[PDB]
């Protein structure tokens, strides 16, 4: 929760960090997306790559991003503390993110938050002692019509009930993988009582195209 | 056979952690040569 | 010439294209209040104290950053200009600590002076304030970051003039903290000049700390001899004892800086 | 035309919105996309700008700036710097989840929109700044862009027109402020997502210093359909200066929260009672509606009866159209708790740069946290109003405006509820 750094024995510039050679090829592909002389524009992807290899960001991933992109290390520290995805502490293997903004709070996201809390035995901001689940509380995740919803590491779980989220936590503990979708009857975002629109077939190429084209 | 009942977007069940970056690495060859500012960085 | 005509409170002034609103008002002798604008740093536009009404325009503009367009009448003393100044001074004094007696900037503070001049005289803030963790950036600059008004003259100085690139803002929002993010010792050859351009007592002089107070110091304008640059300085004394050394502005030598040896 | 709504499926731009057809290239070409794209490229920049100015398309990001006038700011010869389209795909607005649906379900439509838009502005490439939380949507879009490169539709010799155009996708990293166009430019440039001041507009100094147009996913993706169907087709729907179709996100206290494409000037009551299945508990159970996502002030049930869901009829309802994200709040809602959660969102998503937002949004959240409990006195209401008026128009970007506006809407429509909250606090605590 802090935005200063103190050197612990598990988080210091002598903590080992190095990319894999496939990650170096991915970094080179990232750097080739930006103009020559603006390599600093690859700070946000590569550092996110340093979170995908490691799960979090010690202060050796930030310095390695600062080293391979030829940017000052404070300019990577700023990015790593500005953005909310960069875990500057070691989070669990399944990082549960419950959206509790107003369109999800109107559809009772607190029930699912308390369901995860009493299911896992932790509260908001903590990690289960088997290092498998970190529960924090996030802002609007862009799934507002599928409210309420959570996010687990990449995957949205939508239209949730407390029974559905207990089922998802049970199959995360079981070593399987859950299905990232709305757990109600609908598929993505449609009205649940049938399609109120887009029921006709799509008209195909050349429909309504103006003349002189 | 016209179908308006099945959700055809089942591919994102099969995405891993490096899927976006491997798609970027595959797309690295289809792209135009980047413009240059004339210097290696704004600190050069 | 390609000089364009603008107006400050009706009075005409001829300016080069690229002149800001603040410089255009400077050319007729009015100093628009500011905290983050410095004429030797880059334009940040992030304290919003220079918000000023251009007439026939229903929005205040950042005078440090907005260039003048031809025919503008800058209303530096109008009603919404003063309301904007009082609102911005109110937000600056929302979370600012009641440290003025125990602060080395008291009596030489920009925030005190243009709070007396351009702000309100009382508080509507009925909440608790923030408290920011202090930093250790060396044996020269005493750091009390609760007083920081987040104007980023730290960062613009250490980047552009000092060439260090090691001060910056971590966090986001009200939790945004200016610092090095690590236990780092900001010791450049020009590291004491951030004591100058910090408008508040967030960055003070650790040798000068607590010993004097600006109104009782006599100002003797003198010359540096610590090298052959010949930096113009102010030896400020008090009762026959040298209290500190400030810079004088000289455009051809030291523009308004001095080294740490001098200071 | 006088009445609006009831848009047909033959007039939809976003066919396959719901994911029911194939999102890939053989599915997109079979629904009308990538048809006669070479002719649209070869008829020139000024023809495409005239088609967008004819269509009356306004900025779908939420402000509604005229898209033809906006894109014509780039219609000028080069000065050595490249030119860029940048497609804003963050969509962090609470209530708004439509650009996720466009990226996830009609991705090639967004790619063809990038091609048409960047051709109209003479741009070199496209940077689709997608939100980082939309990771599966981003990989979805990258599979589509790989299909577009392997079919020769973009890249070197895009659609066989001799025009070169790349499409880049940059993920975000979890900051709502990075949806604002200059803060998005700063986030692309590898810096903190802090908004620049305007001037310079991005058409003069944008990404990397280049001329740049930042435009929303919806205002970019409808541009091939405008270039194919015509400008008069898109101007045939909605009122004057309110032309076209619009994706709507009706969420909150409705029976069926959904995204639906609909004609522009549709009534709010007709939209909710037709596509969303009505308010939970009936229409008399309606308390308030936030019409366009959290940046717009709420409107009560007496305004929601006859209001039209376009720009000007919501300006006349002293709110904004915004992203056309309808958040429905029933009579059982603690409405001050919802607006205070919203102001809490605005202080957690605020980049801390200039003084009024950095200080006043946290100070408004503290006042709203006391207003939920009632731990205040009524003279602090007008005080809070003035605090909003010290943020509105005194900030760098409009997140300060978008945080002052919900407070103003809540005070303006529910001052008696605030006052009875505080006086019952006063009677049961003093
Ligand atoms: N879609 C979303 O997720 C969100 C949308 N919004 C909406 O965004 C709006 C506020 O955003 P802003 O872009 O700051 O407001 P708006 O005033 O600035 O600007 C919209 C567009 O018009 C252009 N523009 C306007 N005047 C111009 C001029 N004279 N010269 C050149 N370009 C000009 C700007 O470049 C910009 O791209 C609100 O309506 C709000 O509802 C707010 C938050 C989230
Ligand atoms: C705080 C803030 C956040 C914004 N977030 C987004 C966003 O997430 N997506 C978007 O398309 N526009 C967003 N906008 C609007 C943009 O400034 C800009 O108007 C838009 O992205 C592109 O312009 P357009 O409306 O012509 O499409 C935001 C504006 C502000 C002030
Ligand atoms: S910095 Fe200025 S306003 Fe703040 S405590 Fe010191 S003298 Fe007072
Ligand atoms: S410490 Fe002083 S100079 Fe640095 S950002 Fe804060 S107020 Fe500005
Ligand atoms: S008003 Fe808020 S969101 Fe905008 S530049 Fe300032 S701190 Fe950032
Ligand atoms: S409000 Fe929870 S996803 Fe937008
Ligand atoms: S002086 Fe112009 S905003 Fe700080
Ligand atoms: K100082």
């Amino acid at each position: 929760a802090l935005f200063v750094h103190r050197d612990t024995p598990k988080n210091n510039p002598e903590t080992p960090f190095d990319f894999t050679p496939e990650n170096y090829k991915r970094i080179e592909a990232i750097v080739k997306n930006y103009p020559e002389g603006h390599k600093a524009a690859a700070v946000l992807p590569v550092l996110d790559l340093a979170q995908r290899q490691n799960g979090w960001l010690p202060i050796s991933a930030m310095n390695k991003v600062a080293e391979i992109l030829q940017v000052p290390p404070m300019r990577v520290y700023e990015v790593a503390t500005f953005y909310t995805m960069y875990n500057r502490k070691p989070v669990g293997k399944y990082h549960i993110q419950v959206c509790t903004t107003t369109p999800c709070m109107l559809r009772n996201s607190d029930s699912i938050l308390e369901a995860i809390q009493k299911k896992l035995g932790i509260k908001v901001g903590e990690t289960t002692p088997d290092k498998l689940f970190t529960l924090i509380e996030v802002e609007c995740l862009g799934a507002c019509v599928n409210a309420p919803m959570v996010q687990i590491n990449d995957n949205y779980y939508e239209d949730l009930t407390p029974k559905d989220i207990e089922e998802i936590i049970d199959e995360l503990k079981a070593g399987k993988i859950p299905k990232p979708g709305p757990r109600s009857g609908r598929f993505s975002c449609e009205p649940a009582g049938g399609l109120t629109s887009l029921t006709e077939p799509p008209k195909g190429p050349g429909f309504g195209v103006q003349a002189g084209l | 056979p016209f179908d308006n009942t099945t959700y055809k977007n089942l591919q994102h069940h099969d995405y891993s952690t490096y899927t976006f970056l491997d798609l970027n690495l595959d797309l690295s060859k289809f792209r135009m040569p980047q413009p240059s500012s004339g210097r290696e960085s704004p600190r050069h | 010439s390609n000089l364009i005509e603008v107006f400050v409170d009706g009075q005409s002034v001829m300016v080069e294209p690229g002149t800001t609103v603040l410089q255009a008002c400077e050319k007729v002798g009015m100093q628009i209040p500011r905290f983050c604008y410095h004429e030797r740093l880059s334009v940040a536009g992030n304290c919003r104290m220079c918000l000023v009404e251009i007439e026939k325009a229903p929005k205040v503009v950042a005078a440090c950053a907005m260039p003048v367009m031809k025919g503008w009448n800058i209303l530096t003393n109008s009603e919404k200009t003063k309301k904007a100044r009082e609102g911005v001074m109110e937000f600056l004094l929302a979370n600012h600590p009641l440290d003025c007696p125990i602060c080395d900037q008291g009596g030489e503070c920009d925030l005190q002076d243009q709070s007396m001049m351009f702000g309100s005289d009382r508080s509507r803030f009925l909440e608790g304030k923030r408290a920011v963790e202090d930093k250790n950036i060396g044996p020269l600059v005493k750091t009390i970051m609760t007083r920081c008004i987040q104007c980023t003259r730290c960062i613009r100085f250490a980047s552009e003039i000092a060439g260090v690139d090691d001060l910056g803002t971590t966090g986001r929002g009200n939790d945004m903290q200016v610092g090095t993010y690590i236990e780092k010792m900001f010791m450049s050859e020009l590291s004491g000049n951030i004591i100058d351009i910090c408008p508040v007592g967030a960055l003070t002089s650790k040798p000068y700390a607590f010993t004097a107070r600006p109104w009782e110091t006599r100002k003797t304008e003198s010359i540096d001899v610590m090298d052959a640059v010949g930096s113009n300085i102010v030896v400020s004394t008090r009762t026959g004892e040298v209290m500190r050394i400030l810079p004088r502005m000289h455009e051809d030598i030291n523009e308004e800086w001095i080294s740490d040896k001098t200071r | 035309k006088t009445s609006f709504g009831s848009l047909k499926d033959e007039d939809r731009i976003f066919t396959n919105l719901y994911g029911r057809h194939d999102w890939r290239l053989k599915g997109a070409q079979s629904r009308g996309d990538w048809y006669k794209t070479k002719e649209i490229l070869l008829k020139g920049p000024d023809w495409i700008l005239g088609e967008v100015k004819t269509s009356g398309l306004r900025g779908r990001g939420g402000a509604g700036f005229p898209t033809g006038l906006k894109w014509s700011f780039m219609n000028k010869p080069s000065d050595g710097r490249p030119k860029y389209l940048v497609v804003n795909a963050d969509e962090g607005e609470p209530g708004t989840c439509k650009d996720r649906e466009i990226i996830r379900h009609d991705p090639h439509k967004l790619v063809e929109g990038c091609l048409v838009g960047g051709r109209a502005m003479g741009a070199r490439a496209a940077y689709i700044y997608i939100r980082g939380e939309f990771y599966n949507e981003a990989s979805n879009l990258q599979v589509a862009i790989r299909e577009a490169y392997e079919a020769g539709l973009i890249g070197k010799n895009a659609c066989g027109s001799g025009y070169d155009f790349d499409v880049f996708v940059v993920r975000g990293a979890g900051a709502y402020i990075c949806g604002e166009e200059t803060a998005l430019i700063e986030s692309i440039e590898g810096k903190q997502g802090k908004p620049r001041l305007k001037p310079p507009f991005p058409a003069d100094v944008g990404v990397f210093g280049c001329p740049t147009t930042v435009a929303n996913v919806e205002t970019v993706a409808v541009s091939p359909t405008i270039c194919r169907r015509g400008g008069a087709w898109f101007a045939s729907f909605g009122r004057e200066r309110n032309s076209g179709t619009k994706l709507f996100n009706i969420s909150g206290h409705v029976n069926n929260p959904c995204t639906v494409e609909e004609e522009m000037s549709v009534p709010l009551k007709e939209l909710i009672e037709k596509h969303a299945g009505g308010v939970t508990g009936g229409w008399d159970n309606l308390l308030a509606v936030i019409p366009g996502g959290s940046s717009t002030p709420l409107i009560p049930k007496s305004v929601c009866e006859t209001v039209l869901m376009d720009f000007d009829a919501l300006i006349q309802a002293q709110t904004g159209l915004g992203t056309a994200a309808v958040i429905v709040m029933d009579r059982s809602t603690d409405i001050v708790k919802a607006i205070a959660r919203l102001i809490e969102f605005y202080k957690h998503e605020s980049c801390g740069q200039c003084t009024p937002c950095r200080e006043g949004v946290d100070w408004m959240n503290k006042v709203m946290a006391r207003f939920v409990r009632g731990d205040a006195r009524p003279a602090e209401i007008d005080s809070l109003w003035e605090i909003s008026k010290q943020i509105e128009g005194h900030t760098i970007c409009a997140l300060g405006d978008g945080a002052a506006w919900p407070v103003q809407g809540l005070i303006r429509h529910f001052r008696p509820e605030l006052e009875e909250r505080m006086q019952r606090f006063a009677q049961q605590h003093q």
